[PDB]
Parts: structure tokens; sequence; C-alpha cells
């Protein structure tokens, strides 16, 4: 197991996974057309998990690129890193989703959809061992929150036993495209509980404030969200992209992240927080990335416990050290962490540290305080939905009020599921 | 599901097609009304002209026959 194949849908799923593939393809010597110019054997010896090898040795990312209107791919197209990908997987309709999640699920993706899965089956049929799938998208649109939910449903059912992570933009009344989002997050969510097995929650709330409060950026744009997010994602990924002993797959990290199925939901942070001179201590990484400060979705983690941690430092540092004061979290503050899972952080460390700085800190955490996220959004909903607010533009695309009623259930069980492991 | 996402799409195509069939159907009810009722307007107005045409008959005869 060593292929994995991405999908990016919609606006911001296509922006975030275009810096996604702009960062770990700077990390693997892979420039803006596809050929490497590195140095060390360590950039390729797993760069099969994310490229294919061309004809004249061009590497070319395993990426599709899916959207209902041409604007953002057309953008990818002209942006810094547009020449890598294979122009066969752009796959785009023209008529857009509205920001409607009935739209992206039910008619204009629906139209969509079967040419996506040509090209996902023309990336997966020449995968040695095909891992698993991740799908950057957003849950406040139409593509990617609609879409993108029907693409996972078609991918497993045509792969039912391969890997589904997703890497999934909440919304937030903070940084807001339309009144609509609540509606589509929470008929997304019902989803993505059913149909992924490990789910990134990445909280526009929170990428705001850190980059409002912890990096001085009085008018933060998309780009300086985008930023946070492609720094997280290389940093989940590294373990996979680099060697070595202590390796890493998909289905593993899945299994010992995830103790409940519908329970997958996680909270990632990273260390330092960049848009510098002095390097960090290993003390402050392990302080910080455990800060809520540096979280990625929008919870107090003192109002809930961890379930699991994992931790992927970056660097060349004293994996002594590590170890030492990733035990002195653990056992200073043993009441945030579940007893009842003994050994439930496992770390890694790597030597190839990110562009920038000397050493780096990713954290992802299972931790029952989600469920805080969920809440926000299924007051959002209800505040509108008690008044069938909004509806009209749903029901004119075929949609029910019970599947509104349903989705707001099933997530108010999710919460009902987190708040059930955090008393006992 | 996949039963589902079909019953959607085509409850979609009913409604559309049924807004159009019942706004088809509702403005050629006024249409057809409407002509109704303004040659209704026009057929007793000129039956109110050609009334007066017979009355002006019976004076052309009353000066006739009183001689
Ligand atoms: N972090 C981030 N969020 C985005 C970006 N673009 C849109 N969003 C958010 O995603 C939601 C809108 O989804 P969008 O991707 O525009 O619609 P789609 O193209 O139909 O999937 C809103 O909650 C936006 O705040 C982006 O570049 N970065
Ligand atoms: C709560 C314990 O969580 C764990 C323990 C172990 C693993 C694991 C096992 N293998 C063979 N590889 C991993 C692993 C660990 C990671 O964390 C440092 C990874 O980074 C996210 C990883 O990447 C896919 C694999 C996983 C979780
Ligand atoms: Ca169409
Ligand atoms: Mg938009």
């Amino acid at each position: 197991m060593r292929e994995i194949v991405h999908i990016q849908a919609g606006q911001c799923g296509n922006q975030i996974g275009a810096k996604f593939w702009e960062v770990i393809s700077d990390e693997h010597g892979i420039d803006p057309t596809g050929s490497y110019h590195g140095d060390s054997d360590l950039q390729l010896e797993r760069i099969n998990v994310y490229y294919n090898e061309a004809t004249g040795n061009k590497y070319v990312p395993r990426a599709i690129l899916v959207d209902l209107e041409p604007g953002t791919m057309d953008s990818v197209r002209s942006g810094p890193f547009g020449q890598i990908f294979r122009p066969d997987n752009f796959v785009f309709g023209q008529s857009g989703a509205g920001n409607n999640w009935a739209k992206g699920h039910y008619t204009e993706g629906a139209e969509l959809v079967d040419s996506v899965l040509d090209v996902v089956r023309k990336e997966s049929e020449s995968c040695d061992c095909l891992q698993g799938f991740q799908l950057t998208h957003s849950l406040g649109g139409g593509t990617g929150s609609g879409m993108g939910t029907l693409l996972i449903s078609k991918i497993r059912e045509e792969y039912p036993d391969r890997i589904m992570n997703t890497f999934s933009v909440v919304p937030s009344p903070k940084v807001s495209d339309t009144v609509v989002e609540p509606y589509n997050a929470t008929l997304s969510v019902h989803q993505l509980v059913e149909n992924t097995d490990e789910t990134y929650c990445i909280d526009n709330e929170a990428l705001y404030d850190i980059c409002f409060r912890t990096l001085k950026l009085t008018t933060p744009t998309y780009g300086d969200l985008n930023h946070l997010v492609s720094a997280t994602m290389s940093g989940v990924t590294t373990c996979l992209r680099f060697p070595g002993q202590l390796n890493a797959d998909l289905r593993k990290l899945a299994v010992n992240m995830v103790p409940f199925p519908r329970l997958h939901f996680f909270m990632p942070g990273f260390a330092p927080l960049t848009s510098q001179y002095r390097a960090l201590t290993v003390p402050e990484l392990t302080q910080q990335m455990f800060d809520a400060k540096n979280m990625m979705a929008a919870c107090d983690p003192r109002h809930g416990r961890y379930l699991t941690v994992a931790a992927v430092f970056r660097g060349r540092m004293s994996m002594k050290e590590v170890d030492e004061q990733m035990l002195n979290v653990q056992n200073k503050n043993s009441s945030y962490f579940v007893e009842w899972i003994p050994n439930n952080v496992k770390t890694a460390v790597c030597d190839i540290p990110p562009r920038g700085l000397k050493m780096s800190a990713t954290f992802i955490g299972n931790s029952t305080a989600i469920q805080e996220l969920f809440k926000r959004i299924s007051e959002q909903f209800t505040a509108m939905f008690r008044r069938k607010a909004f509806l009209h533009w749903y029901t004119g695309e075929g949609m029910d009020e019970m599947e509104f009623t349903e989705a707001e259930s099933n997530m108010n069980d999710l919460v009902s599921e987190y708040q059930q492991y955090q008393d006992a | 599901k996949r039963e589902h996402e079909r019953e959607v799409i085509q409850k979609a195509i009913e409604e559309n097609n049924n807004f159009i069939k019942m706004a088809k159907e509702k403005l050629a009810q006024k249409m057809e009304s409407n002509k109704e009722n303004r040659e209704a307007h026009l057929a007793a107005m000129l039956e109110r002209l050609q009334e007066k045409d017979k009355h002006a008959e019976e004076v052309r005869k009353n000066k006739e026959l009183k001689e």
C-alpha cells in the first residue's frame, strides 16, 4: 500500500488543493513544469505516494480537479504550479452550483459525477496498490459540499475497502459567503459521518482568529487562511511522503485514531504559526501544538477529552527531548486524555523540515470538544430552519423538508455520541 | 441512496414542468375568458344600436301611416 489518489472539489477545494500541491512539490524538489531539480534521494523515495512518473522522467500529481463552473479551475491553470496537473484530470461543468447543496448533490453535480469517476478510475487502474483517497473541499458552498459528498458516496460504492480521508473547511459567519452555509454544512456532515474514515475539520473561524490575533494581519484574505491550511496539510502527510523506519500508511492511522467509527472528526494544529529568525526549542513546539490558539478547529480542548492524539515533529532535533516533552504534557494534564485508552498519544519524528522553518510540529487530535463545532452549526441551522427560511432554493431542486430534519437529527446524535465519552 | 438521488431529480423536473403546465393553462383560461367578455360587451353595444334603427323605422312609418 503506497498510492493515494487526491480529489479537490469546488472553489475552496481547488484553492487549498493547489496550495497543498505547491507546498509539497517544493519539499520534493519538483518544479512548476514537473521535473525534479532537488538533491536528496529522500525526496524521491516515497514520491510514488502522490505522483506518477511520466515520459522523460516528469512527475505528475495523482490529482483530479473538480468544479461545476470553469472559474476556479481556469485560475489554477494560469496559476504558478498549473502546468504540472494532468490536463485530462480537469473535469468541469459550466452552469455552477449557486452555493446550493442540492445542485451539487442531486441535479447539476449528478450530471458531471460519472465523468469525474472515469478519471478517478483512470488514476486508480495505474496504482500498484491503491491505499486510499483524500478530498479537499468546503461544506459551506454547493460544489465542494454537495458534489464532494456525492463523489465520496460513489467512490465508496466502487472502492468499498479503501480509505477515505477529507480535508473539510467547515464554515463560519466571520468568514461567510452566504447565509445558507449552515444548511449546506449540516447536510454534508451527515454524509461524512457515514462515508469517511478520517475527516480533518478545518474551521474558517479558527483560521481567521489565527490570522487576525496571533499573526497581526488586520484584514486577512482567503490566501492568508490557505497558507495555514497548506502548511497543516503538509504536516499531517509528512510521514507518508518521507522515510522511514517507523514508516506509515493511512489504514494504520485510521485504525489507531478512531475508537468508534462515527467519531473520526479530527482537530488539526500547527507550530510555529507563520506568514522566522529564532528557531523554537522542543518544549515550545510541544507547548504551542497543544495550545488552543494553534488549533484549526475552533474548539477549546479543555471543554472535552482526547480519545487519541497523533503528533508529527519535523526537523533535526533530540528524539530524547521530544519523548520527554510529550510525556510531560500527558503526565501534567492527564485529566484531558481518556484513561480507558492506554498510550493514546503517538509521536513521530521526521528529519526533513518544511520551507522556511528549521523545526515544526503538526498536531492531530480526536477530542470530544469537537462537538462544539457541530453544536455551533446546529444552532445556526435551526435559527433559519425553524422558520423554513431560504428552503425554497433547495425545494426547487427536488429536496424535501424531511431530509433537513433527518440531517439535523443525525448531527445532534453525533454531538450526543461525542458527549457520551467526555463523561465516561 | 441511488434510488433517492433519482427520486429528487425526477421531482425537480416534475414541479418545473407542473409550473409551466399550470402557467400555460391559466394564461389560456384568461385569454379565452377575456375574448368572450370583450365580444359580449361589443355585441350588447351593437344590439342596442340595432334596436335604435328598428325604433327609427316605427317613427318613419307613423308619419306615413298618419295621413
Ligand atoms: N479557508 C478557505 N475557505 C474558503 C475559500 N473559498 C471559499 N471558502 C469558504 O467555503 C465556503 C463557500 O464554498 P465555495 O468553495 O465557495 O463553494 P463551491 O465552489 O460551490 O464549493 C464558505 O464557507 C467560504 O468561507 C478559501 O480559499 N479558503
Ligand atoms: C493514538 C495512537 O495513534 C497512532 C498510533 C500509531 C500510528 C501509526 C502506525 N503506523 C504504522 N503509522 C502510524 C502513523 C502515525 C502518524 O502519527 C505520527 C501518522 O501521521 C499522521 C501517520 O500518517 C499516516 C501514520 C498512527 C496513530
Ligand atoms: Ca443540465
Ligand atoms: Mg464562493
